[PDB]
This record gives structure tokens, sequence and C-alpha cells, in this order.
């Protein structure tokens, strides 16, 4: 929270998805004191929540793509943000994006879980968003529920170099470096380091091909 | 700014937001 | 050794009264002492020194005693490093222990200043302290040690101000350090100039850590017991009482690590926020105007959005303070608050704008130019009514009146006017009045007669400096005279005066009294009438030199012609100071001159009020 300023929508959903994922053990709670405890924790719970929905209403105002606002109102239902007035603004702009969307791209469980977060009534005000999430939980994408959150940044934003590199990306990497410094004169170097690429070309990042690519260019 | 003490932090990240907001085509490689 | 350290201790501690303070008894033993001290280990020594000192006994003997007592300090310490690596420099590496060296700190800390020999040994301690000083379990004596280094002006290395924070940080679980000695902290390291960001960070969780467990103690307390199931000024005293029992600290101290926290750049969200509903709130009605001040200024740095905490105190600066007792600097920075336009509109600026136009119409330069632009960025907001705005347009007309009266003194810089006019000009005011048209045409009639060298020739700069200081002295914020005006402030003022003729400050004043009526303080013209009654006295004036020694300067020779005395006449007879204008000797000074001179209506004029006077 102290360190949150100009966060893409996309970190943020990530951020929201760990601690969705680190959530506390729910136990039987002493009514005596423990559990005005557990209110005195989750109010301040719900103003880190504030401070996150500030965030979200700014990312709003410049412009998400459906799967991060998706992603966002799942964590924010599951941690628990019960002001039904964000939900408003979440179906007004899922209705403002409801021709141009497709329901190929997003996530089935996502969408069955926004679904029963969103209220009866805010899908009876708004019908498109109804049936837009509706063919999205119908027809869509199947385990990217289970995904761990680097998974899930890496699948859903590349370019992001925010995880170390494994070994296997190491070695690419250095391929490409090695191919840049390579004269454009020498084609056999060329062609036996990007035989040595492409054999390794399943196990590296799918964005890295960008630079890869620019090379031949070059 | 003193509070920031040497950290461009999300500004001056890796993240995509910041690498997609250039045209160098790539060509020569980091 | 052991009698000798009793009777020394023994006298010392009987010198805590004034009366049992002997010079026969200290001129026994303090020699005596000072020629056996070789015989007497660092504890003996440092227990003799923790003893209640006398300012005569320490004048006459303390310094003395502390140095040689240092020195030797200085001496074993060097002796057990080198062991590391009377007796008392053979067994040295006992004798210097940790308990030693911190109590040291804390007892020559506050009883050192300023000199060369203490800040040498003071090093010496210092390096030393770093070699032992993860030994120390309570981070309160680090506090101490912070304070008494604060005390001595002595600023050690960075490095060592980082490794003390790092053992605040470290030691803090053990023993958890209050609210108040971690404010102490923040203000000694901010005062010594610690850069290091971190340990602010570190001070400003430690308090806010406290004042939110207490805030949830008395939560808890509350949601139990459910479960188990002048009265302004009582409310100000509960208020303040409440607070003071939260955060451990008074109001202004909190106000200033505030501010302090947003000139250094911290979010308001993690700082301002948690504490705006159950600190600033219900203790805003008993703030000291300094600290509403304070406070404003906090909000404006932190660039704080939340309607949430701005409608409140709009409210209250409204419907509780009243327009005659806000300060207009308190108004017009809630004005430049609102300004931006990332800044929501509350619901109340309206309320906010007749404030505005009561205060800045009741009390009748760049802040007219100032209030001009912000109200240009309130009128650039959409969610502003015409109707709200056309009072606005008369404070405009208003001060284009006011520059209009300027502008004829020859006082206001036409550099000011330039940007009021590009202000109106871009605000495509509805100019109805015609007073800024009017303005237009005389200020092209001063680019075109004259210009601005023979506008700014109209006058003299030794006048415009002196009522340009003396309007900084009556305009400083002294919040309602809620604070008295500072004593540097008033060195500055004198020193300002005695540098400048009487004539010119005459002038000076009577230019305040013809721009401003009613609106001289009493200290400023209390000030005014002593300087002039010293300057025409002919018993010099009070100087305070580079020295800070008082000197009597005698009387500058004014060379006063006709036409100049006959002005200085009617600068008496217009001035404001009722004192000057009463002064016998002013115008028994006036009469000699008028005599050398031979000018009759003069004399006449000085008889009859010498006649009135007497």
């Amino acid at each position: 929270a102290k360190t949150a300023s100009d966060i893409p929508m996309i970190q943020l959903c990530a951020a929201l998805k760990c601690f969705v994922r680190g959530l506390m053990q729910n136990v039987e709670t002493q009514s005596l004191d423990e559990q005005v405890e557990h209110e005195l924790e989750k109010e301040d719970m719900d103003a880190f929540l504030r401070f996150c929905v500030e965030n979200l209403r700014r990312g709003f105002a410049d412009g998400m793509e459906v799967k991060c606002v998706m992603a966002a109102t799942e964590s924010l239902y599951q941690l628990g943000y019960t002001s039904t007035e964000f939900y408003e603004q979440v179906a007004r702009y899922l209705g403002s994006k409801c021709s141009s969307a497709s329901a190929s791209v997003n996530s089935s469980e996502t969408a069955t879980a926004v679904c029963l977060a969103l209220g009866e009534d805010i899908l009876d005000r708004h019908p498109d968003v109804h049936t837009f999430l509706l063919e999205v939980e119908k027809s869509g994408l199947k385990g990217e529920a289970s995904l761990s959150p680097t998974e899930w940044m890496n699948k859903n934003d590349p370019a992001n170099f925010i995880t170390p590199l494994t070994e296997i990306q190491q070695e690419g990497w250095n391929i490409i470096n090695r191919m840049v410094e390579t004269r454009a004169a020498d084609t056999e170097k060329l062609t036996a380091l990007a035989n040595e690429y492409v054999a390794i070309l399943k196990s590296t990042r799918v964005d890295d091909l960008k630079y890869f690519f620019g090379v031949f260019e070059e | 700014n003193p509070w920031n003490d040497g950290d461009a932090g999300w500004r001056g990240a890796a993240t995509g937001a910041r690498a997609n907001r250039g045209r160098g085509g790539f060509r020569r490689g980091r | 050794l052991e009698e000798l350290v009793e009777a020394v201790t023994l006298y010392l501690r009987a010198t805590k009264n004034p009366r049992l303070v002997s010079a026969d008894e200290e001129h026994i033993f303090f020699p005596v002492l000072m020629e056996r001290l070789n015989e007497f280990h660092v504890s003996q020594l440092l227990d003799v020194v923790e003893c209640h000192w006398a300012r005569s006994t320490l004048v006459r003997y303390g310094t003395t005693f502390k140095d040689m007592v240092r020195d030797r300090i200085a001496l074993i310490a060097t002796a057990a490093a080198k062991s590391a690596s009377d007796l008392i420099i053979l067994r040295a590496a006992e004798e210097m222990s940790p308990e030693t060296v911190l109590r040291c700190i804390i007892v020559m800390g506050m009883s050192a200043g300023r000199r060369k020999r203490d800040l040498q040994f003071f090093q010496a301690m210092g390096m030393f302290l770093v070699h032992h000083i993860n030994h120390y379990k309570d981070p309160h004596e680090l506090v101490r040690v912070l304070t008494a280094f604060a005390r001595a002006k002595i600023v050690p290395p960075k490095r060592f101000l980082a490794l003390l924070g790092r053992r605040f940080a470290v030691l803090n679980k053990r023993k958890k350090l209050g609210s108040l000695p971690s404010y102490r902290a923040f203000v000694n390291l901010y005062k010594m100039g610690h850069d290091q960001m971190n340990t602010f960070r570190f001070l400003a969780d430690c308090i806010l850590e406290t004042i939110d467990s207490n805030i949830k103690a008395e939560k808890k307390r509350l949601r139990l017991a459910q479960l188990q199931s002048d009265p302004h000024l009582l409310q100000n005293l509960r208020a303040r009482e409440r607070f003071k029992r939260l955060t451990e600290l008074k109001p202004s101290m909190f106000t200033k690590l505030l501010l302090v926290l947003a000139r250094f750049g911290a979010p308001h969200q993690q700082y301002l926020r948690p504490t705006t509903v159950p600190l600033i709130l219900p203790t805003l009605r008993a703030f000291p105007p300094p600290s509403f001040t304070r406070l404003l200024r906090a909000m404006s740095l932190f660039r704080t959005t939340d309607l949430d905490l701005i409608e409140p105190v709009i409210d209250f600066m409204a419907d509780s303070l009243g327009p005659t007792n806000v300060v207009p600097a308190d108004v017009l920075q809630m004005v430049r608050l609102v300004a931006p336009p990332d800044v929501p509109v509350p619901r109340n600026l309206v309320k906010l704008i007749s404030l505005c136009e009561a205060v800045y119409s009741s009390s009748a330069p760049g802040d007219m130019c100032a209030v001009a632009v912000v109200l240009l960025k309130i009128q650039m907001k959409d969610d502003v009514p015409l109707e709200a705005l056309d009072p606005l347009t008369r404070l405009m007309e208003f001060f284009a009146e006011r520059m209009y009266l300027l502008m004829k003194l020859h006082i206001v810089s036409l550099t000011h006017v330039d940007v009021f006019t590009d202000l109106c000009r871009q605000q495509q005011h509805p100019d109805v009045s015609g007073h800024i048209e009017r303005l237009c045409a005389e200020r092209r009639r001063v680019n075109d007669a004259e210009g601005d060298d023979e506008y700014y020739s109209q006058l003299d700069i030794d006048v415009r400096e002196t009522l340009h200081r003396i309007l900084i002295v009556n305009d400083y914020n002294t919040y309602g005279q809620y604070r008295p005006t500072p004593g540097v402030l008033q060195v500055d003022f004198k020193q300002a005066l005695t540098e400048v003729s009487a004539f010119d400050v005459l002038e000076a004043a009577d230019l305040f009294a013809q721009a401003f009526s009613n609106a001289l303080k009493p200290a400023v013209e209390r000030h005014l009438s002593r300087s002039i009654i010293a300057k025409l006295d002919g018993g010099g004036e009070e100087v305070i030199t580079e020295g800070n020694s008082i000197v009597l300067r005698p009387p500058r020779e004014l060379l006063l012609t006709r036409e100049d005395l006959g002005k200085f006449v009617c600068l008496l007879q217009r001035t404001p100071l009722r004192r000057v204008r009463a002064s016998p000797v002013v115008w028994r000074f006036v009469e000699e001159k008028a005599k050398k001179l031979g000018m009759d209506d003069v004399l006449r004029v000085v008889e009859n009020k010498l006649a009135t006077a007497v």
C-alpha cells in the first residue's frame, strides 16, 4: 500500500490474487473477545481495499482490459468490498465493452464467480452484461483459476520482466546477443545460432520472439 | 523528492505497460 | 579513596541548595581531589561527576575538572584499545565498560556545549560507542544519547546515526519505544541533517503503530462493553485530553510532524487517511490557529483529495469560526487546496466563496494577484455555477480598483499589474464596471508618458523598503495575536529602522496609514514611535552590532530644508503615531530647526502643539 504509485492494472490484479491466496484459515470464533478483534482487523482490511479501489477507479478512468476488471472484481469480492457503488461502475464499464469483446479469451471460472459476486439487481439493470458473462462462463477458458499468480501474470501480460529468468531463457538470450554481435555477412554462424535457438523455442518466453525477429531485420 | 530515495519504482520498472510505450523496433536487443 | 569519594559526593549533593555553596570548602576539596584524581577509578570519577553542580562551582572548578577527567578517560580507553589489539592503566580493559560509555554520554552530553575539546572527546566516545554498541538493550538510552548529542550541537558521522537507527529497529521488539521518545528522536535526527529517509520511515511507523493500537484498544473496550449490555471550553479541553491520551503528544507537535512528512513527500493515504476520522476530526475545534495553518499546508503538500476530510473542515471554518475570526491566510490556503482539477468538488463551495467575500470585503499587490490566479483556477472547473462566481467578479473588480489606487501612489510594482491584466485577459472577465479598462488605460499612459524608470523615480527606495518591512512585520502570522511577535523579528525590525533616517520612516508610516486604515498593530506603532523618539531626542540609538553588543550611536544630523521640514511637519500631522504626534521632543526639535531656518507658520504650529501638550 505504501509503495503503490502508478500501478499497472495487471500488477495490481496479481497482487490482489496473492492477497486472496494468502487469506487466513477460518475457525470457530470465540464470541466474547477475539471476534471483536476479527472485526477490528476486518475494518483495516476494508480501508486497504478502499485504497485499492481508488486505483481501480483510476484504471477505469484511463482504460483497462475486461480480464483485469473481472479479476479485480473477483478478488475484491473474495476479500469483501460491499459498497454496491463500485460494482455499479463495473457493470457500466462492462456494458461499455460488451459489444467489443470476445468470450473465447476470458476465464470461465472467473466469469461464474464474478456473476455470483455481482448482485442480481445489478444484472437486472444491465442485461447485456449478464448475457456476456453467461456466454463467457459457458464458453471460454478453463484452468486459468488454478494457475499461480506469477504464471497468471506471465500468461496474461508478457514483456513484464519481473520474475527472474530460468537457465533455458538465459541461454536463449545469450544466443540472441551473440547473433546481434555477429556480422550480417556471416550467414553460416547466424544460421547455426538460429538453429540452436529454435531447438529450445518451446521453453523460452513467447514475447522474446519480438527481439529474435528483430535480429533478422537488422 | 527525498522519500523516493533513488527508487524509480513502478514508473521506472520493467512492467509491460512501461515496455509498451516506445517505438525502437527492438532490433539491437538488450 | 573511599572516604574522599564519600566526602566529595556528600558536598556535591549538598550543593543543591545555593545557600550551601561555600568558597572555603570548595577551595579545600577541589584542588586536593585535583592532585589525586590519578588514583581514582573511572567509576568513581563518573560518580563524582554525576552529582549536581552549582553554577559558581562549575565555572570556578567544574569545567577544568570535567576536561581533566575526559582526558584521563581518553587515556585509559586508548590503553584498553591497545591492550585489546596507578595500576589503572594496567587494568584499562576492564575499567572501560559499555555501561561506562553510555553513562558518560548521558552525563557529559547534557553538560557540554560547542567547544573543540568537547568535539574531540565526543568523537572518541562515539568511536568507542560504535565499538560497544551491540550490548545495550534499552532503546531509551539511545534516545537519551541522541538528545545529549543534540544539546551538544555536535553532529556524529552519518554512518553512526544509521547504526543507531538500525539498533532502534532491532531493539524495538524486546522493549517497545514510546511515541513521545520517537518524536524526540525524529526531531533530533531531522535537526542534525540525517538525510537517510529509512529512519524517518521507521520513526513514523513507530508513532503510528502506537496510535492505532490505542485506538483499537478503546474500540475493543467499547465493543466488549456493548456485548455485555463554558461548555465549548469544556468540550475543547476534553478533546485535547483525549488527543493527548491517544497520541501521547500535544496537537501542535503532531501537526508539525505531519507537516514534516508532507515536506519530505510521504503519501497522504498511509499517514492522513488512518488518522483523519479518530484524531483530526474530533480534536479539530480545539486546535490553535498555528496548528490550523500547519495542518492546512500539510494537506496542500500531501495533495489530499478526500472530501471526507475536506468538507468537515470547511463546515467548521464557516459555521464554528466565523469570517471575522479566521485568518485570511488559512482561507486562501483552503481555496488553493480546492483549486486543483483532480480535487473533487465539495458540496459547500458556496459557503467558502461567501466567507472569502465577507473576509476580504470587511478588512478594507502580490496577494491580490495570487487570489486572482486561484479564482481563475476555480472558474476553470465546469461544476461551478456562474451566479456563485458573480461575487468573485465583484471581488476581482475590487482588486482592480485597489490597483487603480496603488498605481496612482507609485507604490505597487508594474510587474504585478501586468500579471493581473494578463489574468483578466485570459479569464474573459465581464468588465461591467470598466475599472479594468481604466486600469489598462492608466498602464498605457505609464508605459507611454513617463515609463517605468520615471515611475520608479517618483518615490524613494528607502521609503519603499521601510514600508515593505513594516507590512511584513504587521502581516506576520501572529494568528489573531495568539503568539507574540518573535524577538528575532523584533531585533531585525529595530535594525532596519536604525539604518533608515527618521524622515523616510515617517513617510513610510504615512503611506501605510493612507493605503490601509486602522491596519497598524500596536506593537509596530510602539516600535516606530520609540525609534523616532530615540532619533530626534539627541541621546542616540541602541544598536546591536555583529558582536551582539549594545552601542549608543549618535543621532544623524538630519539636514532638513525649509520645504523638507514643512513636509516633515505635514507628515507629523498626518501620521497615525499618536505618541510621536504628542511627543514634546519632536516639536522642540522642529522649533529649533525653524528658528535656525526662519519660517513663522511652522513656529506658530509648533508653539500651539507644545501649548496643547503641556
